[PDB]
RNA sequence: AGAGUUAAAUUAUAACUAAGCUGUAAAAAGCCCUAGUUAAAAUAAAAUAACCCACGAAAGUGACUCUAAUAAUCCUGACACACGAUAGCUAGGACCCAAACUGGGAUUAGAUACCCCACUAUGCCUAGCCCUAAACCCAAAUAGUUACAUAACAAAACUA
């Protein structure tokens, strides 16, 4: 009969979950600009999660997409297409200090 | 749409181009295919130089053919594309729009793993 | 935004050295192998203008490994090249060995002017299997 | 080899200082893991002997990550102490 | 008589809710040269560094404005049973008891 | 609903005749998929021409 | 499991150019039908992504595409049935590179080894065998519990 006790409700102050930069985006092997965004400019490397900062599924998605874009040849392997070097940079790498 | 055809074609003038595309979709419509659409992605300088049919190409035209086809067929069309003298590289992919978008709800944060090692009062 | 390194093969970039396009500037191949170094300075037209090896410079089986030898070969190479009148050089290092840096410096100190370094070191994407490791 | 040349792994020296630009390129390759790969690939390394490497590396990376965090968390309390000689 | 549960339900520490980005009022009870030890009343004091603006204005007994980051500093670490306490809370300095 | 979607696209399909049209149109209107991203999740599509 | 495809690297083989090139702790032998550069199929192997931890019963599986496709309304179960890494065997292809064997070269008291250099069975494919591993996560399967409780060490203790 104690009406001042606590309630067994869920947490109202719960913070909304964070989102990969692509969460519910659509990764296609067709936009090479997008895939260029996640590749090292000098190498043609594919950045890891710890750089790109993507969900699991979106990393995997991006990777496969890239490889497809390479064999089908919309995108080259060993360097970032120069056209796209001047575009917005997503990743956390600092090369030049 | 079911299947997708990435056509990289030898860069030509317009008439020859038209010819090539036309006969391509003819071949497909003959193997039993229903063509949805034709998307010209332009003539680009290829990311790298591609050697096929004893010609090493720098540039190429890019095309996208969405179509429905029966399972048995895809091999046939691939063969007839590989045979072709002006295709600078063929491919056929399950059309991207069959694949579902299952909502990233977000990052499910992973907590540090506990109860790996036994409790021991060592040192 | 000054000195973005990779100048495009399109003509949108006008930057001239000795009034030449970046495409026309001479390529100095440097090959640094653990036992050796060799430089070959070649025209944009691919006509070799200079060649110097650590051995051609009169070092011998071990000693020719060192960076000393590298800069040594570099100097005389840039001598032979300067003789045919090349001001500027875009350099490429092949392999990873002792005389990488030494030889590159060797071209400068040897009186040859350097614009670019690019590294082409063959990196197998898992092609041919290497020889076995050693002690075993 | 089929790709356009001189676009890849290329730095262009600025204000004529060579040594600086070389350091730069080196920092590139070593940032991407190519130096560790060249050096790795001078000789072969057998698959088993490779997963051992992988696992030792990854354990060690976990340890160092954690220990780093702990250090930078306890950093505050490096501050000179209030209560001395109580 | 008040039941404890009632005292809890109506307290400010409850009313505040989550600790992040709260605007709190606090008091300086101890000083080492650059460092000012601030009880905002929560459980543990936080620590601060005396700002460049009006250095000598912040003294023992002074009251202060705080942006409360975390009610206390804690985490679990590799191969730990219990998490590790700093015995402080994380806060930032805004202005001094702006009146 | 599905069946009616397809019923709608059946008017837009490429058939033996429209080849002559479609192909001539495909060359006329190049289309891009090229598409980008911003750190806020925002997209910037290609700049207006 | 099929069928199709190739980006990096390497090699034939030409064009130039220089006499060396390779190789170690240091050398020697070895090769100059060598080396650097520029071209370039086949064969073989699949950087980064992976700080991921998925798929398979296990062995195993991480270049690309398409086809086929992952038993059981789900308890245990063999000497029965079907599979089973490497190496090996049989027949036919393949041969870039690696490489037991072997022949040179050093080292050494000796050196049948560790280091160097060539080159072979063999790794590769198709078909058939062989059925072994530190085949080990040395931790049986299926339901449970965190009660009771520290031989030692390791991956904490136990029911049915
Ligand atoms: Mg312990
Ligand atoms: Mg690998
Ligand atoms: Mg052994
Ligand atoms: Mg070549
Ligand atoms: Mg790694
Ligand atoms: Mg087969
Ligand atoms: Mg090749
Ligand atoms: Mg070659
Ligand atoms: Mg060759
Ligand atoms: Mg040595
Ligand atoms: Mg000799
Ligand atoms: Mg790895
Ligand atoms: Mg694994
Ligand atoms: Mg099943
Ligand atoms: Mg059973
Ligand atoms: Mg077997
Ligand atoms: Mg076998
Ligand atoms: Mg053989
Ligand atoms: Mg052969
Ligand atoms: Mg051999
Ligand atoms: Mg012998
Ligand atoms: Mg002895
Ligand atoms: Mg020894
Ligand atoms: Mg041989
Ligand atoms: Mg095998
Ligand atoms: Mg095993
Ligand atoms: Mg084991
Ligand atoms: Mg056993
Ligand atoms: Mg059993
Ligand atoms: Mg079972
Ligand atoms: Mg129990
Ligand atoms: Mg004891
Ligand atoms: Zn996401």
């Amino acid at each position: 009969s104690n009406e001042d006790l606590p309630v067994p409700m869920e947490n109202p102050y719960k913070e909304p979950l964070k989102k990969c930069i692509l969460c519910e985006k659509h990764v296609d092997y067709k936009n090479v600009q997008l895939l260029s965004q996640f590749i090292s400019p000098f190498t043609g490397c594919i950045y890891g999660r710890h750089i790109t900062g993507l969900c699991g599924k979106k990393q995997k998605e991006i990777t496969k997409a890239i490889k497809r874009a390479q064999i089908l040849g919309f995108m080259p392997v060993t360097y970032k297409d120069p056209a796209y070097l001047k575009d917005p940079k997503v990743c956390n790498i600092k090369y030049r200090e | 749409p079911r299947y997708e055809l990435a056509l990289i074609l030898k860069a030509m003038q317009r008439p020859e181009t038209a010819a090539a595309l036309k006969r391509t979709l003819e071949a497909l419509m003959d193997r039993g295919a229903v063509v949805r659409n034709l998307e010209n992605l332009g003539e680009r300088m290829l990311p790298y130089k591609i050697s096929a049919h004893n010609q090493r190409h720098s540039r190429g035209g890019y095309f996208l053919v969405d179509f429905y086809a029966p399972a048995t067929t895809v091999e046939s069309m691939m063969e007839h594309l590989s045979r072709d003298i002006d295709v600078i590289r063929p491919n056929i992919v399950k059309h991207p729009l069959t694949q579902e978008v299952k909502e990233c709800e977000g990052i499910v944060p992973v907590p540090l793993e506990e109860k790996l090692y036994s409790t021991k009062k060592r040192k | 935004s000054f000195s973005i390194y990779p100048p495009i093969p399109g003509q949108e970039n006008s930057l001239r050295w000795a009034g030449k396009k970046f495409e026309e500037i001479p390529i100095a191949h440097i090959k640094a192998s653990y036992n050796n170094t060799q430089i070959q300075v070649v025209s944009a037209a691919h006509q070799p203008l200079a060649h110097a090896s650590c051995g051609t410079e009169g070092f011998r089986n071990a000693k020719k490994g060192t960076g000393i030898a590298a800069q040594t070969a570099g100097i005389a190479a840039a001598a032979k090249a300067t003789g045919k009148g090349v001001t500027h050089v875009r350099v490429v290092v092949k392999g990873l060995g002792p005389g990488r840096l030494s030889a590159i410096k060797g071209l400068t100190m040897g009186g040859l002017e350097v614009i670019s370094i690019t590294d082409n070191t063959p990196i197998p994407h898992n092609g041919c299997r290497p020889r076995k490791a050693r002690r075993l | 080899a089929n790709h356009l040349k001189f676009i890849a792994r290329t730095v262009m020296v600025q204000e004529g200082n060579v040594e600086g630009a070389y350091r730069t390129l080196n920092r590139i390759l070593t940032m991407d893991g190519l130096i560790e790969d060249i050096k790795r690939r001078r000789y072969y390394e057998k698959p088993c002997r490779r997963r051992q490497r992988e696992s030792y590396e990854t354990c060690r990376r976990i340890y160092n990550m954690e220990m780093a965090r702990k250090i930078n968390f306890l950093m505050r309390k490096n501050r000179a102490d209030p209560w001395q000689g109580c | 008589v008040e039941s404890f549960a009632s005292m809890l339900r109506h307290s400010p520490l409850t009313q505040m809710g989550p600790a992040k980005n709260k605007l709190v009022i606090g008091q300086i009870f101890h000083i080492v040269e650059d460092d000012l030890y601030i009880d905002f009343g929560g459980k543990f004091h936080c620590v601060c560094k005396r700002p460049e603006v009006d250095g000598e204005k912040y003294q023992k007994g002074t009251r202060v404005r705080l942006r409360l980051l975390d009610l206390e500093l804690t985490s679990r670490f590799l191969g730990a049973t219990t998490d590790t306490t700093i015995l402080e809370a994380d806060a930032v300095l805004l202005g001094l008891q702006e009146s | 609903q599905e069946v009616l979607q397809l019923q709608e696209e059946a008017k837009t399909f490429i058939t033996r005749e429209n080849l002559e049209a479609r192909v001539e149109e495909a060359l006329d209107s190049p289309k891009s998929y090229n598409w980008a991203i911003t750190r806020e999740g925002l997209v910037v599509r290609p700049q207006q021409k």
